[PDB]
């Protein structure tokens, strides 16, 4: 009975360890632009200042 | 004053009076002190390093000099 | 809803007499409470550190900054609650701690200034907001005008604020002189490889930091924090800390900084030893305010430190806040009062506080234990999680000088308790009046937070894991 | 009641569940006490040899005496850690 | 002007309790002896004798034991030997 | 049902208010005042408390009881430090001896028992 | 368990009134009705905070 | 529902005893005494057959902040025992009312403060032995320190400011360096646990420096040589129960910590580094015990006596042998018996009678208190390490284990039997013999309660001295559990 209880406790702690180590990898994971900056306006392409604009500026 | 460590304990004190130590066992017993058990009158300025001049200090034999008696023992 | 408060209330103060000054602040107290309560749910605006850029690449609202955005309202409720409520109903406490007419206006102006740093993406919004809060602290120092130390400290704060104004502006100017942006998408770990933007972002950091008490620029904030009245310092030693430090921790513009690390060492060292031979309590308290920002400089160095920062912020903005209010209570029991603006100075004066009550002493004792990291307190796990971030990325000598700083700090924090529990020879047996109930109830709340704050240690870690990532 | 739980090695027990690990620790423990009881029993017999023999114990139970002195370095508590923390043939 | 409120009515503190009769006639010489002793470090200085003591017991004595312990680390194995066996491991 | 007296306890402080201080009460190195006071000291011994009764009541009764028992404790022990007082019989056991000889020591002996037999 | 969390949060509030009296130099039980108010409000936070934590956990469960 | 209502009733009972009685000094004893019966019934249903940790529970889990939790995910604070963890609790609970007894007729100033503090620090060090995680073992390793600091500063003898400072200073110094290694293993493993770690190894150079943290933590707390700065001058101004609980509990708590924290995952570094231990260990035996001989304060001699046993204890700890571990435990429980009775000799009985702890006043004590002089002498004889008291039973096993791990360090370690005796008899004969001193009026003899504490503690030594096997039915796992001789 006591070994079954400790099986539950030690597996709970290993669930805790493999929770947190994964969450640390979830921290340092490369974030997409949609999460990092504004969700809409998915491009970072500025295309700003459009009054005296010249055809051919995009590349 | 008396021994080597006694003179090597002098520059520590700042406000102690620096009395001359003397073994109370080697005071005569027929003077009548306060503490007849320790040959000690009450308000006596105790020595810096009292417990080597207490009655409870070790005996300190008085007939032979220490350095002299060492020679006699090694001669035996 | 700050501006929605301000634009109404300055019309309201202008249309008001002088005896309403308590009641306006009681209104703003209840107002900020209901702003927090009725609108708390905006933490739901993200689930996976989902960050918004609002007003067009200008502000930045995220998972992180929403916390500080809540925190400043939480502390302002306490600061306002000092004003609006009497301490006692005495003659003394109405010629002391009576607010001016314009004061509560300047606070919400400052909170606008503080929030528009932490939410700022742009350098231009940064510059506007640091000018805004600098002008705020200029006035809020200078508002209690009929005190010579007050005006002298206002001028003293003014010129260093002007140097850091021009220095931050010169850093922004130089960054613009090499790059055609002002935002911080332009860093993205690629220009850092191939361009010496070290020294420029370092000079940005130093100019932002030297409004804190960072140890090259050391004595002058301390001279302020004693020359201020005892009331204003409990506000102005807090807001310029947590505003710009939340900015600097939000964007880790100096990673493996050679400069910031050496200044962090020197900060911890001279703050800890500067707390030593001092009998003026505002000094001692300000050097505590220095060394804790010393720990902040350590948290500036790391990468992805949103736990240890925010947890130590909500540590510090409770404990550092509360120890003032304890010695605000303590001036009733003392035997000598000078200086209407600044009643207690000498730490000797609270010599016999335990024979006045045990419980203000116990409440003082646990918060002064909270600055030194005593393990059953909330003040402990701050230092614990700092060190869980320090050796995460190998600041080894920083960790051992943290230990030296913690010991030399905890020497002088106990000096308060060395004073506080002794003999007094003239003990209280019966006071007529009591302390105003809910004003003291706030301190009871703030201290059960510190003692019983390890209860929600687990739940805050879960909220950290779900929301902030 | 004199129960007898089983012996479990430390080889091939997948050091992730606490059940098999703790069973192996207790098995290598209790078996070491079994190994110790040989030393205790042969000591109990060797003194009886000395009791009966009188003078001729030198030649009566020389093999029993050097049996005791040979068992002495190899019959003691030695820790489950040493076999657990390491692996031979590696 | 600024004095604390009149509604204090503060009283003098007592120690609380009973005057035990003094069962001791203290000796001023013995008291100043012991008070000279317990705050010895507040008047301690460096001399040649201080330097001799801290030469021996702070540096020389641990270096003697370090010459003992590391050089004689796991040499002796006094478990059970025989007439002719080596006593050390080296 | 150890229910204590109310009105007697009201009247006890009326006697107490007239009494001289314990720092005076036995400084006279006879029974013009001693005979009353060393029987007042029996009111510290008299044992009216109320086991269940203390639960069911108010703070004024508790404070009045506390001041009574404080002064009764005083006059019980002061004349014991002089001289009921003029007696010499060791039959009063002590305060702590209830829950130590009847809890602590037998539980310790039980602990000894269980440590022997579990071996 | 939700109820066991509520009991602890209301105990925190009970301690708030208990401490506040002792700075006010009042007795332990001075204004008993206040123990109700503090008994709710802090418990109310335990209402909210646990409702946060419920809403936290399910989000993780929806990422598998 | 029921377990909640128990506390809901008991706090109301507490308030009404506060109301009617002035002192809760009766009910403090009433609670601390029932703590025995609680822990003893826990000892009854103890399974001796399991290295497995028996009475396990979690506090401060996510799914239950206030109380018990049964989850598959747990970041809370684990609690559980075995053996090793158990006996020291059993060292605690038969000690803690006694010191709570120890100040009964003493205080006469803020009693409801003082006894609450004395009980509270003991309730902290109860759950120190229940703990199972490095965080959880740490977080009440210094919850002592607040209510230790207050208990030293108020109720100090004289110049207690310096005493209260040092019991903060050096303890906090070693406290932080404990926490350093705690943080390192809590980010390498990401499991603070006293269960999982036997499965884990470290690289040798890493395992070096984390030992270098933990070892000079315990060097502070069990005072080895750059420490026992504070040990004289924290006892010498402490009040009675605080000095008793320090020398009975805190030292053995760190002795427990080096068994629990260090040894089972420091297996590969400490075999390199036990001679570094043994230099300092023999040194802090010999140097401290020689420093006993010239001490003028009375309590300070018993303080350095409390050093001189722990110096023997930790070499048996790091002996990497069987007899050393068992000897270390029996040294711990025997010294935790014999030492607070000696603080009853200096601070308990005598300091209440004369308020001065200088040796030179006190001689000829036999002629007016013979039935004190008996309890003087045989308790001193127990401090030497005569047999039939457990002190020699610990000394012999631990000196033997230290003789195993390195024989020459044990051969010079053995002279500690002499060096413990020199000051003890130099104190005892001066207290005993001669005419009763002229400074000295005849005071009251040993009271009933002060006979009574001594009667408990001396018999508690003598039970282990006649049979050390009275507690063997717990430790025999942990005698094995910390050996790495492969």
């Amino acid at each position: 009975d006591i070994l079954n209880e400790e099986a539950k406790i030690v597996q709970a702690l290993n669930n805790q360890r493999e929770l947190t180590i994964k969450m640390h990898e979830l921290k340092r994971e490369e974030k997409d632009y949609a999460h990092s900056y504004s969700p809409l306006f998915s491009d970072p392409v500025p295309q700003g200042g459009s009054i005296g604009k010249a055809p051919g500026s995009s590349r | 004053i008396r021994a080597s460590f006694d003179k090597a304990e002098e520059p520590m004190l700042g406000d102690y009076p620096d009395i001359d130590p003397f073994p109370a066992q080697l005071k005569n017993p027929y003077k009548k002190y306060d503490d007849q058990q320790d040959r000690r009158n009450l308000e006596e300025p105790l020595s810096v390093n009292d417990d080597l001049y207490d009655m409870w200090s070790p005996d300190r034999f008085t007939h032979f000099k220490n350095q002299d008696a060492l020679k006699y023992f090694i001669g035996f | 809803m700050l501006i929605l408060a301000i634009i109404s209330l300055i019309t309201f103060v202008s249309m008001s007499k002088l005896s309403d000054n308590r009641a306006i602040i009681r209104l703003i107290n209840i107002y900020l409470i209901l702003v927090l309560v009725l609108d708390s749910f905006l933490y739901l605006l993200f689930l996976n550190n989902q960050t918004y850029t609002v007003m067009g690449e200008l502000l930045i609202f995220n998972s992180f900054t929403f916390y500080i955005d809540m925190l400043i309202y939480f502390i302002m409720i306490v600061i306002s609650s000092l004003y609006g409520y009497n301490l006692y109903n005495n003659n003394l406490y109405k010629t002391l701690f009576e607010p001016k007419k314009e004061l509560i206006i300047l606070f919400l102006i400052n909170i606008l200034g503080a929030l528009l740093i932490v939410h700022s993406n742009d350098f231009i919004t940064l510059f506007v907001a640091i000018e805004l809060q600098s002008y705020s602290i200029y006035l809020i120092t200078a508002i209690y005008n009929s005190s010579y130390k007050a005006s002298k400290a206002s001028m003293l704060y003014f010129f260093m604020g002007g140097i850091l104004s021009i220095l931050i502006a010169y850093s922004i100017n130089t960054y613009y002189s090499v790059l055609n942006s002002y935002t911080l998408h332009s860093l993205d770990s690629l220009i850092i490889n191939t361009l010496d933007l070290n020294l420029i972002l370092i000079a940005l950091s130093l100019g932002l930091l030297f409004k804190i008490g960072i140890a090259p620029l050391h004595k002058w904030l301390i001279s302020i924090y004693e020359n201020t009245p005892i009331l204003i310092t409990i506000y102005i030693s807090l807001i310029p800390k947590i505003s710009i430090l939340s900015y600097l921790v939000l964007s880790n513009i100096s990673i493996n900084s050679l400069v910031i690390s050496i200044l962090a060492i020197l900060t911890l060292l001279v703050g800890s030893v500067g707390g030593l031979l001092q009998i003026k309590i505002k000094r001692l308290l300000a050097f505590s305010g220095l060394t804790n920002a010393g720990y902040m400089m350590l948290l500036l160095l790391l990468n992805n430190n949103e736990f240890s920062y925010l947890y130590y912020i909500t540590q510090y903005s409770i404990s550092h806040l509360a120890i003032f209010m304890i010695i605000i209570f303590s001036i009733y029991y003392i035997n000598y009062i000078n200086n209407q603006y600044n009643p207690i100075i000498y730490v000797n004066q609270l010599k016999g506080l335990i024979h006045d009550n045990a419980y203000l002493v116990l409440s003082m004792a646990i918060v002064v234990f909270s600055f030194i990291g005593i393990p059953p307190l909330l003040g402990f796990f701050g230092k614990l999680n700092i060190l869980m971030s320090i050796l995460n990325n190998g600041y080894y000598f920083i960790s051992i000088v943290l230990i030296v700083a913690s010991l030399i700090s905890a020497l002088y924090y106990l000096y308060l308790l060395n004073v506080s529990i002794q003999d007094k020879n003239n003990i209280l047996i019966n006071s007529n009046e009591t302390v105003s109930s809910v004003l003291s109830y706030i301190l009871s709340s703030l201290i059960i937070l510190i003692t019983f704050g390890f209860i929600y240690n687990s739940l805050i870690i879960d909220i950290f894991n779900v929301y902030f990532n | 009641e004199h129960q007898r739980p089983e012996l479990v090695s430390f080889d091939d027990i997948n050091y992730n569940d606490h059940k098999k690990v703790r069973e192996a620790q207790e098995s290598y423990t209790r078996e070491q006490f079994i190994r110790l009881e040989a030393l205790k029993t042969v000591r109990k017999a060797l003194e009886k040899c000395y009791e009966e023999s009188g003078p001729n114990h030198f030649e009566d139970c020389k093999n029993l005496a050097e049996q005791y002195l040979d068992m002495l370095p190899t019959h003691r508590l030695q820790g489950y850690l040493g076999y657990q923390r390491n692996d031979p043939s590696k | 002007e600024l004095k604390p409120s009149s509604a204090i009515q503060r009283g003098p503190l007592n120690k609380g309790g009973w005057d035990a009769p003094h069962a001791l006639h203290n000796d001023g010489a013995i008291d100043r002896y012991a008070h000279w002793r317990t705050f010895y470090q507040e008047r301690f200085k460096y001399t040649r004798a201080t330097g001799k003591s801290t030469l021996i017991f702070l540096v020389a004595f641990p270096a003697l034991i370090g010459y003992v312990a590391y050089q004689s680390e796991g040499l002796f194995e006094f478990a059970g030997k025989r007439r002719g066996e080596s006593v050390t491991t080296r | 049902l150890r229910a204590y007296n109310e009105e007697k306890e009201l009247a006890l402080k009326q006697r107490l208010s007239q009494l001289p201080p314990p720092g005076k009460a036995f400084v006279t190195a006879k029974e013009a005042e001693l005979a009353e006071l060393a029987e007042i000291a029996a009111l510290y011994k008299t044992d009216r408390v109320g086991i269940l009764d203390i639960l069911l009541l108010g703070n004024k009764h508790a404070r009045l009881y506390r001041d009574n028992t404080a002064l009764l404790k005083d006059y019980y022990y002061n004349g014991r430090r002089i001289l009921w007082e003029i007696k010499r019989e060791g039959a009063e056991k002590e305060d702590w001896v209830n829950q130590m000889y009847f809890l602590y020591a037998p539980s310790l002996i039980l602990l000894l028992i269980v440590m022997v037999y579990k071996s | 368990a939700l109820f066991t969390s509520l009991v602890g949060a209301s105990g925190l509030g009970f301690a708030t009134k208990f401490l506040s009296n002792k700075i006010r130099l009042k007795p332990a039980g001075y204004y008993p009705l206040g123990y109700v108010f503090s008994g709710v409000a802090w418990a109310g936070l335990g209402l909210v905070l646990h409702n946060v934590h419920q809403h936290s956990l399910e989000v993780l469960e929806k990422k598998k | 529902m029921f377990l909640t209502s128990i506390l809901l009733s008991s706090l109301y009972l507490f308030n009404r005893i506060l109301a009617w009685q002035g002192n809760v000094k009766h009910f403090y004893l009433f609670a601390s005494n029932l703590l025995l019966l609680f822990i003893v019934v826990l000892y009854i249903n103890f399974n001796t057959f399991s290295n497995s940790f028996q009475f396990n529970f979690e506090l401060f889990n996510s799914l239950n902040p206030f109380g018990l939790s049964n989850s598959d995910i747990s970041n809370g604070l684990l609690f559980g025992i075995d053996g090793l963890s158990l006996t020291f609790i059993l060292l605690t609970v038969l000690l803690i009312p006694l010191t709570l007894l120890g100040n009964w007729y003493n205080i006469n100033f803020n009693s409801n403060l003082y006894y609450t503090l004395v009980l509270a620090i003991g309730l902290v060090i109860l759950l120190n032995f229940w703990a199972l995680d490095y965080i959880s073992f740490y977080i009440l390793f210094e919850a002592t320190l607040p209510l230790l600091f207050i208990l030293i500063h108020i109720y100090g003898s004289s110049d207690s400011e310096r005493a209260s400072f040092y019991v903060l200073m050096f303890t906090l110094s070693g406290s932080l360096f404990m926490l350093l290694s705690i943080v390192v293993i809590s980010i390498v493993l990401n499991t603070t646990n006293f269960i999982n770690h036997n499965l884990f190894v470290l690289s040798l150079d890493l395992q070096t420096i984390i030992w270098l943290g933990l070892f000079i933590a315990i060097m502070v707390k069990t005072p080895l040589f750059p420490i026992h700065v504070w040990l004289p001058v924290v006892h010498s101004e402490s009040p009675l129960a605080g000095s008793m609980i320090l020398a009975g509990l805190i030292l053995k708590l760190a002795l427990y910590a080096i068994l629990r924290l260090l040894l089972p995952l420091l297996c590969e570094a400490q075999i390199l580094y036990t001679p570094m231990i043994y230099i300092i260990s023999l040194l802090t035996i010999i140097l401290t015990s020689l420093a006993t001989l010239r001490q003028i304060d009375l309590k300070v001699i018993i303080a350095y006596s409390s050093i001189s046993h722990m110096g023997i204890a930790i070499l048996g700890v790091c002996s990497n042998t069987s007899l050393g571990i068992y000897g270390s435990i029996v040294l711990g429980v025997a010294h935790g018996f014999v030492s607070p009775a000696l603080f009853l000799i200096v601070g308990g009985i005598l300091y209440d009678r004369y308020h001065i702890r200088i040796v030179n006043y006190y001689k000829g004590l036999t002629t007016y208190m013979p039935q004190l002089a008996t309890y003087i002498i045989i308790l001193s004889f127990a401090n030497i390490g005569t047999p039939l008291t457990g002190n020699f039973t610990g000394e012999f096993l631990s000196l033997q284990g230290g003789f195993i791990r390195n024989p020459i360090i044990g051969g010079i370690s053995c002279i500690s039997v002499l060096l413990a005796a020199i000051y003890q008899l130099k104190l005892t004969n001066k207290l005993t013999g001669g005419i009763s001193s002229i400074y000295m009026h005849r005071t009251n003899d040993v009271t009933i309660r002060e006979k009574f504490i001594m009667n408990i503690l001396i018999i508690s030594t003598l039970i282990i001295g006649i049979c050390p096997q009275i507690m063997y039915n717990l430790l025999y796992w942990t005698v094995n559990n910390y050996i790495y001789i492969i």
